[PDB]
């Protein structure tokens, strides 16, 4: 079946780095045409997409953290690393992840993660 | 994005890198992938008794061993199925010819059967089982084992009148020879008179035969021939022989049947093996429709084509391939 | 190398394929696939087995003729002995050829036209998914994965539910 | 910044048509911008419904549908029960990023 | 073995649209399947709605209608009324054979 | 009207021939595009389609139980006979023998009858 | 056991076809179209005569011949003639078989493709107003009654005139 | 059902099919289904023998060579031209036995002749006795002898060579049947003969032939030890056949007329019925529509050729593809 | 006067180039050529025959007396019946071996053409239709150019699909 | 003009105004643009002598040149490979006839050779070199030139026993004769005896005969007859010769071979082409495969048919242009 998992500090302080790790099975990154997103809620708000990594190592990312956001992946072990740096605030909020498919006529965020709350003080 | 929905499903044939060639009603050279030679040119080099009863021959016609020759006197009452002349044959016995050779080698061939009964002639008045110093049995002189000279008496030949019927349910062949002398003398010393003459008939058929005298060339220290005439009687019918002199005399009936037997002149030995065609050269496999070995054959045997080869293709054309 | 699946049924043929006679090359994103077709074949084997047993081991049993050589020398019989002879010879040599010249013809236009239906056959259930061009091969829409060519292969190909995506390429 | 804004919250009882729009600072939406909706129940997953606009994931039941209503993008629902008690958004793409939508809040008469 | 699955249970108000589909396991659903829906009242007989995928039986009200959606056949009730609380059933024909799926229970709020 | 009635033993025991008679009055198996089909629900379960026999004797039934099912019609008298064999606790359900009407684009599944109870027990 | 456009020369035979040979059969809006057609049942009867004529009443003469059986046996003489008949009568019964048998292939070759041309005939008759499923049977669109079948077997069936409905019951 | 539209059609192109079609050969396969086979070969037979087209002539227990010399009971065949001679397997000679050399060569020719027209001719015989007769063939109760052939016999115990000639000036050939009787002992020769030796010899102006007679005994048939062996004579136009003979010689009483027609011999035991047909053959008569043949291998007349197989079907239709499951 | 048509209803006498031709109306008027492969073809398998049995003699010397004039028994018999027999199996081997390469003949070069009218065929793939007597209404207009193309094999479909699928459709 | 987008591209095949007919495996009546002709039914009408050596009749038959008669002397060891024998021969010698005429004319035939040697015969006390008178040389009167007529010597015969043995390598043939009187006072007066008896023999075959005394027709002027017989001679063998009168001797032998010499009955004039077939009526071409002419040939010819004509097609069909339309 298809199941994404987060995992992540949860607690940390301001001016920090973020290192969050989403562990995914079912469906193998070798596969044509399949992505996974990433999406978080800051608990009161509406959703903001921020980042997604494709399976021929294109990415794609929010122009309004270009500066403070890495994303990577680990297609043996089928693991996703999300970077995000200088922390604030305005970054605690609710971390998940998700998978997109690329298919003909659109992409589709069909399956998405439990989620990861972050708390940042 | 669009996947291209393209697809080849490129469909192709068998081809093969070494194909031989084979005609076409149109074309002479048309490589085919794979193709069966047709005729047979090639034989085994012996003659297999598996299917057929083969009587070597050991340097003895078939005309010797009827008579009773002193070398084929093993072939006494013998069967077959191919009688085999070998090359090497040879007459050691008395001089003889037989008119029509051709057609007493044939009959007896075909019908395979050599078995002589002695019958119950009653030859009396001369003194038969007469010797001859040219046809010697392994100790002393001999004539025929198939046949009696009839020789004189004390200065007395009388006019011989031996009648014989044929009650029986097969056909009878009776082999009576006629002795030519090459003087009058001799003439006059074995069968004291100066004429002769032999007459047997039937109630078909009548043989009436004059002896000549007369000079021939020596062979084997005997100046004199012997000529051969067979005879066959019908189921029913009577034989009756009269003669004045200069008559070789039956011992008895050889039996006459028709079959499958038939002969052939061939210096291969006899071996083993499992086929139905017997050559001069040999033996060869019946599976091919045709060959070229000889043109002599016997039994379910393939025709006798001119052409060397013949190849039927067993395939389709195969157009080389790609390369590079 | 250049792959392409360059020829079959023109050109050149194949030489890899052992295990059949006419066989399908297909190239998509899966890669190259391979395998014969064993109905096609069958009907070019059978004819084939249709002239070996008529031939091979069809022999009649002749058990005495004349003879055929001769070491002396006659007159009219021995003549016509040899004349009879030869007569019988040039018909049976004349009845090859034709026999085996015949039998070539027929299975050369049989091989090409059984394996022609073979081609044909694909190209009728390819109405309109499909294109045709000088080399045999095809042009298959939709994307045509593992599932058309055996769908193809044992018949069960429906034209009509890709029916409406093939008319794109061919709209261009 | 290409915002994307949907309406606050919506209303119905249990069986009524519930149509959803995603509008947006830029303009027009075609069928280039990548049209998505997924929903937010209380107490489970987030669970992706219709992709492309017009791509729907399957798995979902067939009364919710996705279509392009003049110039702009629309969910429909035909018929919604008291499961259908969550938080619906909306997702479009600007050819290099996705901006995610405020929000639709559908509250179902239980 | 093609087996016919649909929806466990739909509900509705008195007036509102219900969509129940028809899927088969064997693959594309078209009009050579002739997708036939009766449905069954707990006193009524069967009657039967749409056959041939397009075609209505006479006499039932207009509010029922069949068509193809996508890859499975559908059949729609355009304000559904308090007497449509009752069973629905689909059948395919798989050139051989009728299969019939495992029934929906359009239930309907008249209480 | 279109009217169809069925006609069965009710309860039979483990291992019996089942024989199920169809009635039905408004038309005849004479017209071309008329048939009659049988349909069983086992009263809690889904619904079986059986067997059905065309105007011009035509036979389909389930694959299923193609070894175990025979059924005819009988146009004089305006009939139809179902028959089970080696009938079970499976085959315990209420039939139906309804009308099926063959026309241009599909069959139409009309008209159908009020059915017979069918229990299968040892008791 | 029911009539739902049967298909033609690859798949079946009819047996409701015996005025004529090559026959159609539509279903059109009316519904039945079995009905004979002419050029194509008589050019496959011509070949068919044509090797019967030659083949009966083509008797040669032959009045004295030598004795085929003999009650008496004889040397090389009676042993030729009957070699003389056996090599006759085995050399005409290869030539029987093999004639009957050439015969035979060139007639069911000539009337396959005797149909095969009359189908193509009419595929090359329809340019795109019809295409085919693959089973000899056209599907044809637009208004299409008796008289409009009934022209396309006579040899007029204008193509253009029936141009707009065809290209809308097709690509587009 | 049926599904279709108003306006889509079929035009569904087909053949013709039998539910029984017939087994016959081709050269790829054996077992192919055609609509009808026609047989190429006649198995069947009438039974009997018609002469519609020909003029066939019946045995009646007479072989034609016994005609030919002139048996009694074969007196009914005298100058009757046929087209084709029927030798009956119930055929035996009831007159003075006899043999021929090249039994086969006289039967051939004159049965090819096909015209027995005889012309008694005035031989010059001076110093003989002619009309010799035998006890072994009787004609009207009487005893006789060949009705053709003329037995000498001396008249004062005394037999002068016989120097007779006759040319030939007619524009066709001349055939000459004559013998030379053996004798049974040498007293029965000096008392038929009146001579201890014998010589025969005849010519023309191409060839020449010289028998010597065979005295000695020969077995009984018919109550007569003796035997006469008849020869034939081809005399060409303008030709001479001179005979000089000092005895046992077989007077012929004149010539036969030869030609080269379609005239032949057959040995069936099959009768005589009334029909219209070509074919004869010793089981009968066969049509000859057919263009093959298996009855037996002598034949007559318009004939299809003999093979030696049973039955040849010949295609006349197209391929059998019947059912379908219906 | 114009509108020619090919293979269905008639060749001409116009050409004797070859055996096999092809024939263009265009803009610049009355075009007509021969090609050198089914040509070639169909001469090559036609002199195939012509090799087999012009020039082919089998050696006889001494052979039986075919006439007689003096009138014998079975030898004469015997040698003119084994000659009548020779002769006739002669004179149907003749017969048959004529009436088959006739046919394949006739056959042979009906089906070779037909190649090259397939040949021709799927070279336009769709940038031209059928007309049913041996013409192709070929679309996107062009000059004589194209002609020695087709001959050569050199026709690029692709190139020209933009007008060959606007005079078609629509 | 034509710029509308249309084009045309017909195809076809090429038509002759006069087409031939040619027949199939059926319906005959079809029409081919070109045929080729197969069965020769024409021949030029003069054998001529390019291959092979043709020596001419000259009223001359195989058996008179072999005996050399006085009209046919210019034949003396003269090699051929065809006898070709005119219908105008006849004999001007003494009378004879032989036993089996087509079986030695046949042998002689096929040797090709009748280079004739002189064996010096070692004969006793009888007259040679007899001399008839119906068979003229320069009006000397003459007989048979490979033959030897022997008489009494003063009133006797002592009968031969004369033998030639044979030691060369290639076979040897005998022609000799055996002479027939007409009454028993032409036998005493010539031969001496009133019987006779004529014996060969060889090491594996042997010959009889004896002569017949009796009257024949009257041919040029001869009551009486001649019988010829003919004897070969393997290699190694002995030719064994007894007689007591009544014997025409050879005086040598006549070599034969095997090769591919034979007869021809024509009338046929001679003449030079370049041709391997002869025929009675001609000489004919071989480039075709089959002929009418005649059945009797000699050489590489073409087989023997009873057609008149056989086209083959060397074209293909010729459907008519029928005009312009
Ligand atoms: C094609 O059109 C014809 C003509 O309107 C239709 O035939 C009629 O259809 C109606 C409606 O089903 C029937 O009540 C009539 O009885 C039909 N008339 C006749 C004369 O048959 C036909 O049904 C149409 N076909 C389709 C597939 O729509
Ligand atoms: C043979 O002939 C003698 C002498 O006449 C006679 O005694 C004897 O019985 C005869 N034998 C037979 C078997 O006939
Ligand atoms: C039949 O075709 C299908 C379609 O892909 C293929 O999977 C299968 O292997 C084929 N063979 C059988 C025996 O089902
Ligand atoms: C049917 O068979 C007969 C058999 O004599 C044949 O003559 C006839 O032509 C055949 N008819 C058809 C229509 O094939
Ligand atoms: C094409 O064919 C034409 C006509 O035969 C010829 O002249 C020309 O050389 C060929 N090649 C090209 C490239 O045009």
């Amino acid at each position: 079946q298809v199941t994404l998992k987060e995992s992540g500090p949860g607690i940390l302080q301001p001016s920090q780095t973020l290192s969050l790790t989403c562990s995914f099975s079912g469906f193998s990154l070798s596969t044509f045409g399949m992505g996974v997103g990433w999406i978080r809620q800051p608990s009161g708000k509406g959703l903001e997409w921020l980042a997604h990594i494709w399976w021929d190592n294109d990415e794609y990312c929010n122009p309004a953290l270009k500066s403070r956001l890495t994303i990577s992946k680990d297609t043996s072990k089928n693991h996703i690393f999300l970077k995000i740096a200088n922390v604030d605030t305005a970054d605690t909020a609710t971390y998940y992840c998700a998978r997109i498919f690329a298919n003909y006529g659109g992409d589709a965020m069909d399956y998405w993660g439990q989620g990861t709350s972050v708390t940042v003080s | 994005g669009n996947d291209n929905s393209t697809a080849t499903l490129c469909l192709g044939h068998h081809a093969v890198p070494n194909g031989t060639i084979v005609k076409t009603i149109c074309n002479d050279q048309i490589e085919v992938t794979n193709a069966t030679e047709l005729v047979q040119n090639s034989s085994i080099g012996e003659i297999c008794d598996s299917p057929h009863q083969i009587l070597d021959g050991e340097n003895c016609t078939l005309i010797d061993a009827l008579l009773g020759d002193p070398q084929c006197d093993g072939f006494q009452n013998k069967k077959w199925d191919l009688f085999v002349e070998r090359s090497k044959a040879y007459s050691n016995c008395y001089p003889y010819d037989v008119p029509d050779y051709a057609s007493l080698r044939s009959l007896v061939a075909s019908s395979g059967t050599l078995e002589f009964n002695n019958e119950s002639f009653n030859w009396t008045g001369v003194t038969q089982n007469g010797t001859s110093s040219a046809c010697i049995r392994r100790s002393n002189n001999s004539f025929f084992s198939r046949l009696n000279w009839l020789t004189q008496l004390n200065f007395k030949y009388p006019a011989l009148n031996v009648t014989m019927p044929n009650n029986e349910q097969f056909d009878k062949l009776y082999i009576w020879g006629v002795h030519h002398p090459v003087t009058d003398k001799d003439q006059i010393f074995l069968y004291a008179q100066s004429s002769g003459r032999i007459t047997v008939s039937t109630k078909r058929s009548q043989q009436a035969v004059i002896p000549n005298i007369g000079y021939r060339p020596r062979i084997r220290n005997i100046p004199s021939r012997i000529s051969i005439y067979w005879t066959i009687v019908k189921p029913g019918d009577i034989l009756l022989i009269n003669s004045t002199g200069n008559l070789i005399a039956p011992r008895g009936y050889f039996k006459i049947r028709s079959g499958k037997s038939s002969i052939m002149r061939s210096d291969a030995p006899i071996g083993k093996c499992n086929s139905e065609c017997i050559t001069p050269n040999g033996s060869i496999p019946n599976d091919k429709p045709f060959q070229n070995v000889n043109r002599i054959t016997y039994g379910a045997c393939p025709r006798y084509v001119k052409q060397s080869t013949l190849k039927l293709a067993t395939g389709m054309r195969n157009v080389p391939e790609k390369q590079t | 190398g250049i792959f392409g699946a360059i020829a079959g049924f023109i050109e050149n043929g194949w030489e890899g394929m052992v295990d059949g006679w006419y066989g399908f090359r297909h190239q998509n994103s899966e890669g190259r696939g391979q395998a014969a077709d064993l109905k096609s074949t069958q009907a070019a084997i059978d004819c084939i087995n249709g002239k070996l047993n008529r031939l091979i081991g069809k022999t009649n049993e002749k058990f005495h003729q004349i003879e055929k050589e001769f070491s002396e020398v006659e007159g009219r019989i021995q003549d016509l002995e040899k004349y009879v002879e030869d007569t019988k010879i040039d018909l049976w040599s004349y009845n090859a050829e034709l026999l085996v010249a015949l039998e070539n013809q027929h299975t050369i236009d049989l091989t090409d036209s059984e394996m022609n239906k073979l081609f044909e056959k694909t190209k009728k259930q390819l109405r309109e998914n499909a294109e045709d061009m000088g080399n045999g091969c095809f042009k298959i829409y939709h994307k045509c994965d593992n599932a058309c060519i055996g769908s193809i292969r044992n018949g069960t190909y429906d034209h009509d539910v890709y029916r409406d995506e093939a008319l794109n390429n061919r709209f261009q | 910044q290409a915002v994307v804004t949907q309406e606050s919250a919506l209303t119905t009882s249990p069986g009524g048509t519930v149509i959803l729009t995603c509008r947006s600072s830029t303009g027009a939406v075609t069928t280039s911008n990548y049209a998505n909706w997924v929903q937010k129940k209380p107490d489970h997953l987030f669970t992706g419904l219709i992709g492309g606009t017009s791509n729907r994931v399957s798995g979902v039941p067939v009364r919710f549908s996705g279509s392009l209503i003049g110039d702009k993008a629309a969910l429909t629902i035909t018929g919604a029960q008291t499961e259908d008690d969550a938080m619906y958004f909306c997702a479009l793409w600007f050819s290099t990023h996705y901006v995610f939508g405020g929000g639709t809040k559908v509250t179902v008469l239980s």
